[PDB]
């Protein structure tokens, strides 16, 4: 047998059987990646610190003006 | 030397083509039963010495040294009385050589099987007729009963002191009954089924006692051999195969016959000599089968040159059996004549053992296959190895002569094989 279950008519020969089975196709997939792609694009150490201590810059001057206005 | 050449006075079967009357008054004319009383009693011996001198060789499809057989058989008779089965059974597709002796001159026959039989120290001779020869073994009883109210058989050998009676047994149409170890068991009333070969028929065969089993040409050519000279005998052929065939000239032969003819013969020469010559020429032929159908092919390119004879045909990876040669010419499909060969070797296969009995219709439906074309190229491989895988493992030489055909076909003409393959692959799409 095994020439009687994948017939392909014609074929001549009991090689070049037809032979189709799950695979990559031709060429491949895609390039997969596999690293670490965390981006650090954030607020850096600055930025951070200066929009909190810009913050309690003013916030707190108008924390007290607020005071002012509530005296 | 160059051989090939048989004169008239040296052909040994005259009256071969039933010209003249075969039966007593007609055959002592011919020289049948002349001395046969002096021949008696020149002894088992001295038989048996001048056989083996003469190096006659089997005429049936063994090719073994007859005379040296008949020295198998038991010298002290120990209460078995020893036989001798006449292998007149052939059914061997292009075998008539056989059919020639039976009858047109089977008084030769009869008078071989008396002086075989005091040759081998022989008690009675069963002639097996083939089942269907009704008229051959008709002339053949008539034959029989005139040699036995002639003194000739029976109770006296020819007046000699010799004991020796012959009787008639006739198959029923099974090629597998002509068997050497299957005669013995068909006339013993059992199927024609062989039995294996370590009981040998010469220590055990015929309803235990011993036996040999000889083809009609060569229990029929002994009584001459004798008469003449075994150096005479022995001048024909080449070294080893020595003596005169009884050819079957069989098919696609503008004029197919059987002729008596000296061995080492060149094929071609007999073809073209008496027979004929091969339909639409020479160079017509396609192939030829020169033994009987038990026989590879010869493909026309090694049959030119090619003798006739044991030891020749051998060595051109075939084999001379019976002899009937089988020609095929350009017209004939050679893939459907082997096919029908297969075909032949299924039918007449007495089945008994397991390569030949399921491998022979195996060969049969891959042949009919091949024939249209419906196989694949790497079965012309499985097919050689189906053939091998019958050849040495059955019981008898039939598995042989079932796989030979097929492998001669294979090896010479797997162009041929291949390319109807091929054909029929771009037959579909
Ligand atoms: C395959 C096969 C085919 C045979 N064909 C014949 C045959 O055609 N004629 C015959 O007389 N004996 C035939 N025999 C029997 C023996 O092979 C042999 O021919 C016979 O027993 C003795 O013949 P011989 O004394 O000339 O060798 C055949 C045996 C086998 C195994
Ligand atoms: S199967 Fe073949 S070899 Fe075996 S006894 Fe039958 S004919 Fe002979």
């Amino acid at each position: 047998t095994e020439a009687m279950i994948r017939n392909k008519p014609g074929m001549a020969s009991v090689k070049d059987m037809p032979l189709l089975q799950d695979g990559p196709p031709p060429g491949g997939f895609a390039p997969v990646r596999y690293a670490r792609r965390i981006s650090n694009t954030g607020p850096s150490a600055m930025a951070m610190f200066l929009a909190v201590s810009g913050a309690f810059a003013w916030g707190m001057y108008q924390v007290g003006q607020g005071n002012k206005i509530r005296r | 030397t160059h051989f090939g050449g048989l004169k008239d006075e040296d052909r040994i079967f005259t009256n071969l083509y039933g010209l003249h009357d075969p039966f007593l008054k007609g055959a002592m004319k011919r020289g049948d039963w002349h001395r046969t009383k002096d021949l008696v009693l020149k002894g088992t011996d001295w038989i048996v010495n001048e056989m083996k001198k003469s190096g006659l060789r089997g005429r049936g499809g063994a090719g073994f040294p007859s005379g040296l057989k008949w020295s198998f058989m038991p010298k002290v008779s120990d209460g078995r009385p020893s036989y001798l089965v006449v292998n007149a059974d052939e059914s061997e597709p292009g075998t008539c050589k056989d059919r020639e002796i039976m009858r047109h001159d089977p008084h030769k026959l009869l008078e071989g099987c008396l002086i075989a039989g005091v040759g081998m120290r022989a008690s009675a001779a069963y002639i097996y007729i083939r089942g269907e020869y009704v008229n051959e073994r008709l002339n053949l009883e008539k034959a029989r009963r005139e040699a036995y109210a002639a003194g000739l058989l029976g109770k006296n050998a020819c007046g000699s002191g010799y004991d020796f009676e012959v009787y008639i047994h006739f198959g029923a149409g099974a090629y597998i009954c002509g068997e050497e170890t299957a005669l013995l068991e068909s006339l013993e009333g059992k199927q024609g089924k062989p039995r294996l070969k370590p009981p040998f028929p010469a220590n055990a065969g015929l309803y235990g006692c011993p036996t040999t089993v000889t083809n009609v040409e060569t229990v029929a050519v002994s009584p001459t051999i004798l008469r003449r000279g075994p150096e005479w005998f022995s001048s024909f052929g080449r070294k080893n195969n020595a003596g005169t065939k009884l050819f079957c000239i069989s098919g696609h032969v503008n004029k197919p016959c059987t002729v008596e003819e000296e061995m080492s013969i060149p094929l071609k020469e007999l073809i073209e000599r008496h027979c004929g010559g091969v339909r639409g020429g020479w160079d017509n032929l396609l192939a030829i089968i020169p033994g009987g159908s038990s026989v590879p092919l010869i493909p026309k390119n090694i049959c030119e040159d090619v003798l006739m004879d044991f030891d020749a045909l051998k060595a051109v990876q075939s084999g001379l059996g019976t002899a009937a040669v089988i020609v095929m010419d350009k017209s004939t499909d050679v893939v459907d004549a082997i096919a029908r060969l297969s075909y032949f070797y299924k039918h007449e296969s007495c089945g008994q053992c397991t390569p030949c009995r399921e491998g022979t219709g195996w060969l049969w439906m891959i042949m009919e296959r091949m024939k249209v074309g419906n196989a694949k190229l790497e079965e012309i491989d499985m097919l050689q190895e189906v053939t091998k895988q019958i050849e040495g493992h059955t019981i008898c030489a039939l598995g042989d002569a079932a796989a030979w055909p097929v492998q001669g076909l294979i090896r010479h003409f797997r162009p041929e094989l291949e390319r109807r393959i091929r054909e029929r692959a771009e037959r579909e799409l």
